[PDB]
């Protein structure tokens, strides 16, 4: 999501 | 889904501490997601004060971090704010919150006030020559008023503060072939455990 | 700490329509941004994550789009429920932070207030008190002025008025008004008038009772 296609999780919050 | 539901005392003292329950039901919160507190502001501001994670991994807000503690009990499946040094600018409204895809989940919200003025119960005064109650000089902010046991659907005017304590009022509209039958307003104040009757 | 501009901070729509709140951050939050609802009774709810991505539940109605600093949220054919209190949050960067809120009213006919005057009760007097109430109630729009005559003399002080949040059932405001005075200077004086001014009527309604 965002800019590209990449998700990822930090401290089980899903950020772009 | 998940369901949240904060507790704890709704009157704090200053420079004592705050401290909340949040109860989490319907999913573990070691499973995954950040368990949050935030909070809103008299004048309907949000600030978001911390998360401990499904982990148990802690964030804090830089503007609250020397002042804050977030914790959990993973076997009642519970996590816990504590705010310590309190201001009367400590008044807000706390909310503890499911952070993943967003902030899906939201408990109903405490209200924390944080005062050095003293506890007092209300003082119910009838409203007769539409009707109503007046609800004064009641600390701090809890009350609510129900009238003909539900049967009337009726305004709810919000709390001023008039000499350091509380003044509510509220109303209902009946056609005139009842007040003829009878119209009582229940008006209750849980942080006195006063249900303080009246009552034509 | 991360500034997100809210757009508009009020809006009086109608069913049906269609309507866009925006958020501009003061840095790119590369879409980290979610949107949230709070009707009243004070229930917040999840609406968005990552600029356009609806939370479980959330009706097609709502959607969102945006890039880099700047973000909207549109909501099409508006309907009862929708009216709400709604805000933006970035997550982008710690700490976490929140646009001002957006509040969504229902527009409605003009309507002239229905006003209701109410004595000290008995049980005050004792006490040493005597607060006199007045009812205005269920009008539109919000703005409205009341004042207060003992023995045609107009009170500004010891007054205290506190209006509802939009009627959940026909739009329309109420508001309250006390008038609060010692027992002895209430027991001094005759004529307690509420008198009520809006952009409806000519005149003022006027509401009284003479302690006779």
């Amino acid at each position: 999501c965002g800019a590209d296609s990449y998700e990822m999780e930090e401290d089980g919050v899903r950020k772009c | 889904d998940v369901q949240l539901q904060e507790s704890g005392p709704s009157l704090v003292k200053p420079s004592q501490s705050l401290s909340l329950t949040c109860t989490v039901t319907g999913y573990s919160i070691t499973s995954d997601f950040a368990w949050n507190w935030i909070r809103q502001f008299p004048g309907n501001k949000l600030e978001w004060m911390g998360y401990i994670s499904y982990s148990g991994n802690t964030r804090y807000n830089p503007s609250l971090k020397s002042r804050i503690s977030i914790t959990r009990d993973t076997s009642s499946n519970q996590f816990f704010l504590q705010l310590n040094s309190v201001t009367i600018e400590d008044t807000a409204t706390y909310y503890c919150v499911t952070a993943g895809r967003g902030f899906p989940y939201w408990g109903q919200g405490t209200l924390v006030t944080v005062s050095a003025a003293k506890t007092t119960p209300p003082s119910v005064y009838p409203l007769a020559p539409t009707l109503g109650c007046l609800v004064k000089g009641y600390f701090p902010e809890s009350v609510t008023v129900t009238a003909n046991s539900g049967s009337l659907s009726v305004h709810t005017f919000p709390a001023l503060l008039q000499s350091d304590l509380y003044t509510m009022s509220s109303s209902v509209t009946v056609p005139s072939s009842t007040w003829s039958e009878t119209v009582t307003c229940s008006v209750a104040h849980p942080a006195s455990s006063t249900t303080v009757d009246k009552k034509a | 700490d991360i500034l997100m501009t809210q757009s508009p901070s009020s809006m009086s729509v109608s069913l049906g329509d269609t309507v866009s709140i925006t958020c501009h951050s003061s840095q790119d939050i590369n879409s980290n941004i979610g949107w949230l609802q709070q009707k009243p009774g004070k229930s917040f709810k999840g609406l968005i994550y990552h600029g356009t991505n609806l939370d479980d539940e959330v009706p097609s109605r709502f959607s969102g789009s945006g890039s880099g600093a700047d973000y909207s949220l549109t909501i099409s054919s508006l309907e009862s429920e929708d009216f709400a209190d709604y805000y933006c949050v970035q997550y982008a960067q710690f700490p976490w932070t929140f646009g001002g809120g957006t509040k969504l009213e229902i527009k409605r006919a003009d309507a002239a207030p229905t006003v209701s005057i109410f004595p000290p009760s008995s049980e005050q007097l004792t006490s040493g008190g005597a607060s006199v109430v007045c009812f205005l109630n269920n009008f539109y729009p919000k703005d409205i002025n009341v004042k207060w005559k003992i023995d045609g003399s107009e009170r500004q002080n010891g007054v205290l008025n506190s209006w509802t949040d939009q009627d959940s059932k026909d739009s329309t405001y109420s508001m309250s008004s006390t008038l609060t005075l010692t027992k002895d200077e209430y027991e001094r004086h005759n004529s307690y008038t509420c008198e009520a001014t809006h952009k409806t009527s000519t005149s003022p309604i006027v509401k009284s009772f003479n302690r006779n």
